[PDB]
């Protein structure tokens, strides 16, 4: 494996530094490793594809090597040069799609394709080199077993969730009390309402709570917290749970009152804050829990009191909500964000060679339904998946 | 108990036993492991 | 930390092989091994202990070789050896222990202490040797990504729950439909009851199912399967689901009928038995599920008839159940068990020494909360923990 | 076949004492041993597989022996080595599982496969040594002929039997008189009872026995026995003996009079304990023969005097029981037990590769099925395929 | 007495290393440790038996020695070997069962027998070699006064006590409150019942509490503490305190309120658990208290108001009750388990042979009587014989 990393490093750090005219002593130690490959090569025999609609592309290796000499580079010297690249790159591209598709239930952590189980081979290693492209960095330290980590603005941990509870209903859905969110990629939203203005509540204050369990842990969480939730300020026609009928939400909007953050990793809570709008630290948490209030007004002007009457019916429903957002944070595990293209450079990989559904990941690599059974299977495979699309793009976008 | 599965510092330790309010009131306010039983079991003994 | 292992095993095949007697011959090839360690150790300097009520204690070496002379052993040439052992045991002693309390969250699998850190230096590996014991021996495998394994006998995977669940249930609680179970250690208990015997149910059978999810996959699992669940078989008084009041459970039991267990991995059927009773294998699985019926009996004499009448009061509840007990087991992470000493030793040591809670294993090691959020970082601590254990063991008990 | 045994013992001393920083010296014995392998091994290729879902996969041997670069190990010594290792390991597994799945009426405690039938080869000879390890260190003590022996925790010895027999009955099932039971594992739970509480039986005592037959002979059983079974203790709706209809039994338990609890061989008394509770010693036997009595009592308060009427109907069923538990004991043939994992490896070997059923072992490698009709063949080849069960052990688990 | 071990591990590891074939650089460092053996005994005599049914066998010594040439074994090289084995091993099962009969009031920890006095013997002492197995490790660490320690699953430490005290009773029985128990091996289940419900106490509540002092502290144990006694979970006839009459229990269970568990050392309470229910740690402990409650329930549904009337006949007995199970634990004394045949070996020896009642052990070496009364003298004897026990084991099982 690490071995194909280089392979590529070993071409972009060549297709760039290899220009017409720069100085010789600049490539000097380049060059080098260059050759030494070429000869690990020469006398191998290789094959790619053979799955759906991919083709099965056939390699052979006998190539000359590059004249060390000369003070600066002449055009002619690119050239010949340019030339036995272009048959890596058009290779390379064809070994790692090769191995980007395939999955295996049990090693989904190691090796498939015959192209690549080949490299791991020993008499191969005498190729590896710089070592500094963020995702092999961390495959190492992991193969080693040790702490890893990567980097994601607007990471995608939730699972696409659109839902509602209600707390008090009725047939008629005249007078209901719950809570409506929506969880998806880096954000939520939740509103908490109250038909009745907790005309009959205890100290008149009707408590709301929104709890989201988070497939893996998120640490060092830049996040931006703000009142309400405009996605449910608005007037909506539901299907009822039971999906028999349709009720009726109309919103009017008051400040969430004890509005109170918890992030806890395992039942404990690492990070609290009350009522704190604007940007937050959650330095490590698997869990967020939001709780706030809706809280009937004790002094109305006439035109809010007309809108909250003694007695039914209801026809302004008292909303209050939250808006969170994980701008950036680290996971220990890959996970797609805003930012990123591997899940998609993976995903369109796949599409395009019409590869079959395998037993590991779920049709077309769906994101929902990978991060909602993030399985450890599924997490080795889109790690390994994911690493091999970062080595694709150091040469080929 | 508490003082294994835990950890009381020379410092509060010695408060524990004066029976002081705040080091207690911590505690019962904030862990809330067994503390919160032998404080609460008290309430249910005051049943009259 | 594998340097630990062997100032062990060096010690034990020492304090075993060395007597007053025997040929030099059968110590040759450890004598050896011995001596070699003072050396690497002369000079160094230690420090143990600093937290909680743990003495703090410090080491210096400076000791003589040993005669590689000799033909036979004359007791003299033991005693003088049995003092510098003594030395080095009392020492290890306090180098597990003051190991084996520090917890940590980032890197919970490293080394902590300031007396081990100094170990894993590499100027010690020159001591490493015989890692046969078990628990170092899957240490080692892991390090280089390995597939693991230990065995236990009732291992102890379900984290202790006990509760019910009413299906059917009425104020009165007269007329309940439910189960109640008992998972704890290596058991599970589940019962069924339908206070009206079916009488009204679709082909006079009540459905029953209980499921249990383990935290960790188990394989090679030796179970036993009994029909009946002798802990919900007798007359109870319980309190409701609200707390607000209490019910009465009057037991009448009858076999339960279309048994069916399945050993679930990952949502898929491994292993299925249908009404099998006594020893069966399930080969691999995280999950258990259990299904079982109450049928109304067709047939009845009149003692029978007579506890199961058309109409209300239902004096006698008809009961079914089954008792489910994994045996031994394999787990490819560290379990507490109903033979290893473990979890045992680690809690000993930390409630002697009053070890303050840390940031990973919850107040008292507590199994049940150890396990029923066994997150990745109080597995690779508790496995430190437990190898160490395992090192101490070897030479006090 | 032996042969194989030493194969391993060989790999585990090997990748157990082979590490990062022991002096050579430690392994001079060693490193010998293993090189003499290499040797007899180059040269000759194998198959396994060819069955069930068993994979046919070809293994051919072309490896260097071993350097002995001196003082302690150089990292570089182990990769070189470790290398080598996975191969054998890779290797003797699916030698194991190959040969672990074959079955043979006639000869059927000899080697099957094609792939061991090679190794009792005489020219193989030349490898086994320390023969250590309680199964093989049995298994040679047989070839001999002498006295083998195992050790087991609650050892399975009874298939597993849950009935019971009226002695006296009728129609309306009103009036019982008869025993309960259940045989499972290593403990056996039986009741007596006495639907009229002896008002009728010569000196108001009714007399009960349960006689148990082992399939083996068990010696130096711990066995705890205890008055009472719970499991009998408590309200059932039972199947009548015909199937056609379904009596009610209703216990109320007394303290069982005359125990006498007899081990006998061969019909001989060889341990015999007139009501002794606790724990007691059965030295050698072949059946266990447990008698008690229910004795009408004599005196009895008001309470206890109306559960007991001179004329039906008997409401309250007077029943006394026992429980007996084998914690330990020694078999001359293997058993399945609460500890050893040779009988779930073998069944999930043959479950995972999907091996069709053979003419030996009865479908799934059913534990009661195979206790209950334990011919000579099944023990012969529950003994090869649990000796190569326990091989495999020792590297895979 | 170290002596007689190594004559075994001799033979073991070499019953076990000699097999034709093997190289002989494996036994190099073995075969002189035997030889030196031989030559030490040629020219002795020996005499064991004498007592009961065990026979008188004489023993002489005059052995060849061991070739030392042979790169690797042939066939007859063995059987001249196993030849000259078989003498001493049907030797020392003589010489153990001799020495394993015996018992001395005054020195009952030194060597009895004929045969073994002389070994003891100092020209003797050339023999003694690897002291690994678990027994004799602690025999050494003893006999220079020094901490030992033992390993045991299900250990057994409460002598078998079944019986109940009625802390308030009248002659008709009918109105009851007390405390039920068996404490056996390593379980109690114990039950407070109170006829009236707690009508009368105060609080409504009253409390129960059962003490057990162990003979011999226990450490580092692991144990299961769940909630209701199930084995007094029945209805039952019992005798009364005098033996007089008989009364009725007809109990109901309810959740133990308040549930204390304490492991006190000498007065001290070492580990204290309020309410935990599941796997537990009692670190060192002589006496385990157990304190809970019966709560009558303040709030009742109809059906459980009907069994708690204001006024007698109490029908429905009010019962709660817990179960404590230890796993494992480690003492330093030697003990009865139920994995360890020890015990078994012993009793089985002397029953077999019919071997006097001496003037140390009870009749029968029964458990319950010597753990009852487990003098230092009884203890000493003990352990001299459970060590002889595990000599034996190597051999002979
Ligand atoms: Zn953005
Ligand atoms: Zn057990």
């Amino acid at each position: 494996m690490d071995v194909l990393y280089s392979l590529s490093k070993t071409l972009k750090d060549a297709r760039d530094k290899i220009v017409e005219g720069t100085l010789y002593s600049n490539v000097s130690d380049l060059i080098q490793q260059f050759n030494q490959m070429i000869i690990t090569m020469n006398g191998n025999e290789f094959q790619t594809g053979g799955i759906g609609n991919l083709p099965i592309r056939n390699w052979n290796f006998d190539f000359g090597l590059l004249g060390t000499t000369l003070l600066n580079l002449d055009a002619n010297y690119v050239e010949t040069a340019r030339n036995t690249i272009d048959y890596f790159v058009d290779f390379v591209d064809n070994v790692c799609m090769d191995e980007m598709v395939r999955e295996s239930q049990r090693n989904g952590i190691a090796p498939q394709s015959d192209s690549l189980r080949k490299l791991s081979g020993i008499k191969f290693k005498r190729i590896n080199f710089d070592n500094s492209s963020e995702y092999i960095e961390n495959w190492n330290l992991q193969n080693r077993r040790q702490r890893t980590g990567f980097t994601f603005h607007k990471p995608n941990i939730f699972p696409y969730s659109a839902s509602f509870t209600l707390n008090r209903s009725q047939p008629a859905h005249d007078n209901l009390m719950g809570t409506m969110w929506l969880n998806a990629g880096s954000e939520i939203q939740v509103a908490g309402f109250d038909y009745s203005c907790a005309i009959n509540a205890p100290a008149n204050i009707q408590q709301f709570e929104h709890i989201v369990q988070l497939r893996r842990v998120l640490t060092t969480a830049t996040i931006t917290l703000l009142p309400d939730a405009e996605r449910f300020s608005f007037p909506r026609v539901i299907n009822s749970a039971d999906g028999a009928t349709t009720w009726y939400f109309n919103p009017v909007i008051l400040r969430p009152n004890n509005v109170e953050v918890e992030f806890l990793l395992n039942g404990q809570i690492i990070n609290t804050y009350q009522a704190r709008f604007g940007t937050i630290i959650a330095r490590n948490f698997d869990t967020i829990r939001l709780s706030f209030q809706l809280m009937r007004p004790p002094n109305m002007t006439p035109a809010v009191a007309a809108l909250f009457p003694n007695a039914q019916p209801f026809e302004h429903h008292a909303t209050v909500g939250l808006t969170l957002r994980i701008e950036s944070a680290v996971c220990e595990s890959v996970l797609a964000d805003a930012s990123k293209t591997m899940l998609a450079n993976v995903t369109s990989v796949r599409q395009e060679y019409a590869i079959p559904v395998g037993p590991v990941f779920p049709p077309g690599m769906n994101w929902t339904d990978l991060i909602t059974n993030y399985s450890p299977s599924r997490e080795d495979n889109l790690q390994r998946v994911f690493t091999v699309a970062s080595i694709r793009s150091m040469l080929v976008k | 108990n508490l003082n294994d599965n835990y950890g009381i510092s020379r410092q509060q330790a010695f408060n524990l036993l004066r029976s002081d309010p705040r080091v207690l009131r911590e505690f019962i306010n904030q862990d809330n492991p067994i503390i919160r039983n032998r404080i609460e079991q008290l309430i249910m003994q005051c049943r009259l």
